[PDB]
């Protein structure tokens, strides 16, 4: 009743732009 | 060979060597140790083209008969080119633009040539990805969407093309993809392959934001997945119930293949592919090591690992193209024993597979007219083990309908797919280096913003260009690019890197430089490769090119669900404005070195 493919989209694209702002985070907090 | 005047006082001077190496500690990045190096390269020459376009070219050229090229152009192409590219980044100490620019500046149209097919080819290699990843989000459920067709509108029967095709087909062609039947009309943005669109290039983004140091810890644990999951697929595959009867089928020669032009265009092609010559990202990856490094014990250690996969792949792909040749086969022939014993009334218990020929002329001699009106099927293997095995239509359409006979289905195909996503992934690293490099060394970025500004804006670039692969049309225009933009660009970049370092710098001065790095001059066998035999396959491949563009018919498939005799192929012939495209994606490349050469004489003149 939601179609299982935009769950594990859901979750694999918030893993993904969770990790782009702490490797912008760090970059910045390093240079 | 031109003596080149002014070679001197341009690049390092082989005593200077020593001093440079110490001062570039804070400019130019490193490798934090040898393995980082070695995974980093045979990363980018494995995966999505061992599984795509090796198999579809094997089954055409002879059956099995594509493995004696192969093999025999690699050996005499792939390892003096491999070796040659490893020993000029690491003495001039630049990327692929700034190697070729210090060995005459006239010779800048391979900088620009090896960044331009760079872009390409990984426009269309991250689409491939991003349906790859469709289908990884569409496991994680027992009854597999691929598993069984939809029902009507009054549900009582099946869709009119589910029924007629293989419900395998009606979920790459009509769910998935949602084609049309032309590539002249195409629909609209298909919004559900935007989105994995969006995804890949995001998460290319994310492990290439810093170019080397973020690439490191990835390409670690991807080039483990990849090899640990091949070797967890080969004893499933050879315990299957038809599996050693397609592996015969790729070895058994067709010995009148191997006198055609086409078969060794196709053979040529696949080396430059295979291993990622003509690309500029092994010449940028050996310019960060040590100048006293040993780049003749790496160029051929990972060559023989380049060359073992491409065949272990191949004996794990042919396993289970034998096991649906046998499940059809025995579909099939249990067609025509359950159509005799339903038009006679005879019991289950006597008709077989080894009494079919002799009870047939039985029933004939009994009833006459009762056996006309019978049909009977006629299915023999080599007719099951040769069909159509097009581009995408391997990892689509041949392995997803065999993961769902195995038990626990959803299993093999997470597994299965989270693997091609990886190979997949680790070839598009170093594809992301022939681009950021050579555009930033030719100074169009202001050089104080940061490295992670650059890369992302490239990525938004492409993605923002990858929306004609989204359209209805969209696997017709993957095809064609595909095809040209990865066999005519290959060929001639690898011809020019092989001429102009043993012809216009000078082979007898390169092997000076051999001798001061690993500590001995090249064998005999480096000498005879790069002065004689290479060049001269290589001046060869290029002249079958215009044999089999020319006397060829260019065609395409078609899916057409109204088209009488509908499940077998379909070929009509490209429209007229198609040479514009083809134009562009194989002439810009070429018409870009001697473009450039004419360019500089004529500043001269
Ligand atoms: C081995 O390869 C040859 C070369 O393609 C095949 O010969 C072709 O067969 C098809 C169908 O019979 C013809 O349309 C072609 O004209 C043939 N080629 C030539 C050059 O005459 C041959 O069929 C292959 N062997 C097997 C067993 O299929
Ligand atoms: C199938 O059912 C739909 C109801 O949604 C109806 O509109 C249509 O006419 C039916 N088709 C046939 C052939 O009866
Ligand atoms: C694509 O799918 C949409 C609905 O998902 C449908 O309206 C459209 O007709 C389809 N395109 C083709 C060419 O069938
Ligand atoms: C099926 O019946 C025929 C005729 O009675 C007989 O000859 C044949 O052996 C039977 N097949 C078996 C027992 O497998
Ligand atoms: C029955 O059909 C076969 C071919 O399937 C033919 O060879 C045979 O002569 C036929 N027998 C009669 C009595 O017509
Ligand atoms: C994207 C490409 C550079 C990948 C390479 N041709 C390979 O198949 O290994």
């Amino acid at each position: 009743p939601v179609s299982i493919w935009l769950i594990v989209f859901g979750v694999v694209m918030g893993v993904i732009v969770v990790g782009i702002v702490i490797l912008i985070f760090t970059g910045i907090r390093d240079r | 060979v031109l003596p080149n005047p002014g070679l001197d006082a341009r690049i390092p001077s082989l005593a200077e060597l020593e001093t440079i190496e110490q001062e570039e500690a804070s400019s130019r990045p490193k490798w934090d140790n040898k393995a980082q190096y070695m995974l980093t390269c045979l990363g980018f020459c494995v995966g999505l083209g061992n599984v795509w376009r090796f198999p579809y070219l094997c089954q055409s050229h002879g059956g099995g008969a594509f493995m004696i090229p192969f093999l025999i152009l690699l050996v005499l192409e792939g390892i003096p080119l491999l070796y040659l590219e490893f020993a000029i980044g690491q003495r001039l100490r630049r990327g692929s633009l700034g190697v070729w620019s210090s060995i005459h500046p006239a010779l800048k149209g391979l900088g620009l040539a090896s960044m331009l097919t760079s872009f390409m080819v990984g426009l269309y290699y991250n689409t491939i990805i991003s349906w790859i990843m469709w289908y990884l989000f569409n496991s994680f459920q027992e009854p597999l969407p691929w598993s069984d067709c939809p029902l009507n509108e009054n549900q009582t029967g099946y869709v009119d093309e589910c029924a007629r095709s293989s419900p395998v087909d009606y979920f790459w062609y009509r769910e998935t993809l949602n084609i049309s039947t032309s590539i002249s009309d195409s629909g609209s943005i298909q919004w559900w392959m935007l989105l994995c669109l969006a995804c890949a290039w995001s998460v290319l983004y994310m492990c290439t934001i810093r170019g080397i140091e973020t690439t490191g810890k990835a390409v670690y644990i991807t080039s483990t997945l990849p090899y640990v999951v091949l070797t967890i697929f080969l004893i499933r595959g050879l315990t299957l119930k038809g599996a050693t009867n397609g592996i015969v089928f790729l070895f058994t020669p067709n010995v009148t293949e191997l006198a055609q032009p086409d078969t060794w265009l196709d053979a040529g092609a696949q080396v430059f592919f295979s291993f990622s010559l003509a690309f500029g990202g092994l010449i940028s990856f050996s310019s960060y090591n040590s100048v006293h490094n040993n780049c003749e014990k790496d160029s051929v250690i990972v060559s023989i690992i380049n060359g073992f996969t491409s065949v272990y792949v191949a004996i794990v792909v042919y396993s289970v193209i034998g096991f649906r040749a046998t499940q059809r086969y025995d579909d099939c022939f249990s067609t025509n024993i359950l159509t005799l014993i339903n038009g006679f009334d005879l019991p289950e218990g006597n008709v077989t597979q080894e009494n079919f020929v002799d009870m047939q002329q039985r029933c004939n001699a009994s009833d006459p007219a009762a056996y006309a009106q019978l049909v009977f099927q006629t299915c023999d293997i080599n007719a099951f083990l040769s069909e159509a095995v097009e581009g995408t239509g391997l990892a689509f359409i041949v392995f997803t309908e065999a993961i769902t006979k195995m038990p626990l289905s959803p299993l093999w195909s997470v597994l299965f797919f989270i693997m091609l996503f990886c190979l997949g992934l680790s070839s598009m690293f170093g594809n992301m280096e022939g681009v950021v490099v050579p555009l930033q060394d030719l100074r169009v970025i202001p050089p104080k913003w940061p490295k992670e500004v650059l890369t992302g804006l490239i990525c938004l670039g492409t993605f923002l260009i990858g929306f004609i692969f989204t359209l209805n049309s969209g696997q017709y225009w993957l095809s064609l690019l595909d095809s040209y933009a990865g066999s005519i660009p290959l060929l001639i970049i690898a011809f020019c890197e092989m001429f102009s370092v043993v012809y216009v710098y000078g082979v007898d001065r390169f092997n000076k430089d051999i001798e001061f790095m690993i500590g001995h001059k090249p064998n005999i066998f480096w000498q005879v490769t790069w002065r004689v035999v290479s060049p001269l396959l290589m001046l060869i491949i290029f002249l079958f090119f215009f044999v089999v563009e020319v006397s060829q018919e260019l065609t395409y498939s078609i899916w057409d669900p109204g088209y009488e005799e509908f499940p077998k192929s379909q070929k009509i012939s490209y429209p007229n404005w198609v040479y514009v495209v083809v134009v562009i994606v194989a002439g810009v490349p070429s018409l870009t070195i001697p473009g450039y050469a004419i360019y500089k004489l004529i500043r001269n003149h």
